[PDB]
């Protein structure tokens, strides 16, 4: 039995960032990279999984990214991920969701796992749609936005409920082996903050240059641009007199 | 040339987001001449007819599929089959929990462009450009769709308008294609959890978020809220974390605080699904010590200080 947990290392701004030369993309020296928030919960839920079962539970994290994905992968082994693969070449730079949702797939088949479970989408890019993208090359069920998940290893079905709009929930029975975007707040991660990686080639998986990266992508990127965006009217100054503005905005208010 | 619109409902109630996505496929079209066909897919979708026979559209197509409300496998089916039979430049669907359960596989099928979470669409002569946020909304991207005659986007809710008014489309009904789901929908559900205070009725809000840190950090706030007069509410992870009911949560799966004239947001980043919840509010209050922090461009005052000084200043001052 097993369960493939897809994983992102995402990356997020420091202040002061500037769009790199070309207009497309922000200037890496300016990237602090860590796992997504939304893997978190994922890799936690297939730990829950494996923790409950008296059979064992195989829980492989897979990645596509370059060498620094590495140390979020090492991460993972850490707190109980049992294998961690990397998948990378040179040519898979600025391969989109699709892209990368072909692929997770090209691994998948091969790992043939059980479930597979992505984040409902990363910090950065916000996507949301490569954990959809690969049920779709799979052709295997799939939900998005799940925030409970009642399943037993080998079990036939699955009982999920998606997260909704305005407060509620939806219960859903969903075949298995399935493809399930995993939400925030499903579980409460335990480690929130010498077996080597896994290293894939895109030959080792059947895929060249043509099968990846932008060229491949479903849009285009024109440009990168910091927007014009609305401003805040700041208070300056000691906290006592912040708290005053504070409390003649609320009594202006009432 | 013809624009697609999916319209969506939910619990026999249309999802308003389904009539800002005509006003943007109305907006977007190049001629007069171009049409806009929405459709609505569900087993009883014909319900939905007056409700989407509004200015703007053209074509109203009714999907009969096997499942009354959204099912991902009924409508990539249905959505697909949409499009052969339409042949649309451009398609158009919500950016919505609904639409994240399918939207990326029809799009993974087939050649078409695809986009998500788009906030600005136009047309530069005949080429469509989208724009969308990266780097948890420190940029724009813009993209384009070379060679795609058909073209996928999901589209920001609350970002286009909705026009006014009355329609007469041309009104039809199609069957869903038939196959076969791979899950089955089950209960709608409201957890537990208290529910003393409506927050969408509410006019004076203090909000918590994680910057907030350990739950022994809640109680003055809450005590905070107490002698301002203000209802306590959070962000996403202080609900999870199960530090306050999720009756108080603001958001996209929370609530819209829709009676809400006072926002005082404390260390609270301003994620575009928090800002769902309140961005209407006339007076947003943002304390936070992060001066990037997205919060900051939608507030109307901004305080880059330590929440729990704020804080405890302001209980002393009032
Ligand atoms: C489908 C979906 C639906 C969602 N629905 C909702 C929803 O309904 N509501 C919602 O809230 N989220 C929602 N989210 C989650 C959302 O993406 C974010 O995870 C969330 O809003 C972040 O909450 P936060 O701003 O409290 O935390 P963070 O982004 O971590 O922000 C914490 C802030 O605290 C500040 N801070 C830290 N220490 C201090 C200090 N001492 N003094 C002052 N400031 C400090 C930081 O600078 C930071 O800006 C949804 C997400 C998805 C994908
Ligand atoms: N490069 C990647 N490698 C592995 N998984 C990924 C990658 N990119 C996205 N994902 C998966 O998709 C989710 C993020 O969603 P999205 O916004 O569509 O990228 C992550 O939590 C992962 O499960």
């Amino acid at each position: 039995m097993k369960i493939l947990v897809a994983v992102k290392q995402t990356a997020a701004l420091e202040e002061d960032f500037e769009i790199r030369e070309d207009g497309m993309d922000v200037d890496e020296d300016f990237m602090m990279y860590d796992l997504n928030e939304w893997d978190d919960f994922s890799l936690e839920e297939a730990m829950k999984i494996k923790e409950s079962s008296d059979t064992d539970v195989e829980v492989v994290v897979v990645s596509v990214g370059p060498d620094r994905v590495d140390e979020s992968l090492r991460k993972c082994l850490a707190k109980g991920a049992d294998r961690a693969v990397r998948v990378w070449d040179d040519a898979a730079e600025g391969s989109d969701a699709i892209v990368v949702g072909r692929i997770l797939t090209e691994v998948i088949k091969k790992e043939a796992p059980d479930m597979v479970f992505a984040g409902v989408q990363s910090s950065d890019q916000a996507y949301a749609s490569t954990g959809i993208s690969v049920a779709s090359y799979l052709n295997w069920p799939h939900a998005a936005v799940v925030a409970d998940l009642q399943y037993k290893p080998g079990d036939n079905k699955a009982v999920i409920r998606r997260e909704l709009e305005g407060g509620m929930l939806q219960e859903v029975e969903i075949n298995c082996p399935a493809v399930l975007t995993i939400q925030l707040g499903i579980n409460k991660p335990r480690y929130a903050s010498t077996k080597p990686i896994e290293e894939v080639s895109l030959a080792d998986i059947g895929l060249s240059a043509n099968d990846v990266g932008a060229a491949q992508s479903m849009s285009r990127v024109r440009r990168m641009y910091i927007p014009e965006k609305g401003r805040a009217t700041m208070i300056e100054g000691t906290i006592s007199e912040q708290a005053a503005k504070i409390i003649q905005i609320i009594n202006e208010f009432k | 040339s013809k624009i697609l619109v999916i319209a969506e409902h939910r619990r026999n109630d249309l999802r308003p987001v389904s009539l800002e996505l005509i006003g943007a496929a109305n907006g977007l079209k190049k001629s007069g001449e171009d049409k806009v066909v929405v459709a609505v897919i569900g087993s009883q979708a014909d319900a939905f007819v007056p409700a989407l026979s509004v200015n703007g559209v053209d074509e109203l197509v009714v999907v009969k599929g096997s499942s009354i409300d959204f099912d991902p496998d009924v409508f990539e089916a249905s959505v697909s089959a949409l499009i052969a039979a339409h042949n649309p430049s451009v398609v158009l669907l919500p950016h919505s929990v609904d639409s994240l359960g399918y939207a990326s596989s029809l799009a993974s099928k087939t050649g078409y462009g695809f986009a998500t979470d788009v906030y600005i669409v136009e047309y530069q002569g005949d080429e469509l450009v989208a724009t969308r946020g990266g780097y948890n909304q420190k940029v724009n991207v813009e993209v384009d769709f070379p060679g795609k005659s058909t073209v996928v986007l999901t589209i920001r809710p609350s970002v286009f308008k909705p026009l006014e008014g009355a329609g007469s489309p041309v009104v039809s009904n199609v069957d869903a294609p038939s196959v076969q789901s791979r899950s089955q929908n089950k209960d709608y559900v409201e957890v537990g959890g208290g529910n003393d205070i409506d927050i969408t009725t509410v006019d004076f809000i203090m909000s918590i978020g994680r910057g907030i840190g350990e739950e022994t950090n809640v109680e003055q706030f809450r005590e905070l809220a107490d002698e301002a007069g203000a209802t306590l509410c959070c962000s996403c992870p202080i609900a999870d974390a199960g530090w306050l009911p999720k009756s108080r949560q603001v958001g996209q799966s929370g609530k819209v605080v829709g009676s809400c004239k006072l926002y005082v947001a404390m260390g609270i980043s301003g994620s575009i699904q928090h800002m769902a919840g309140m961005k209407h509010v006339p007076t947003i209050i943002a304390v936070n010590t992060d001066p990037g922090a997205s919060i900051f461009t939608i507030a109307k005052y901004g305080i880059v200080a330590d929440i729990f000084d704020i804080e405890e200043e302001l209980k002393a001052q009032l």
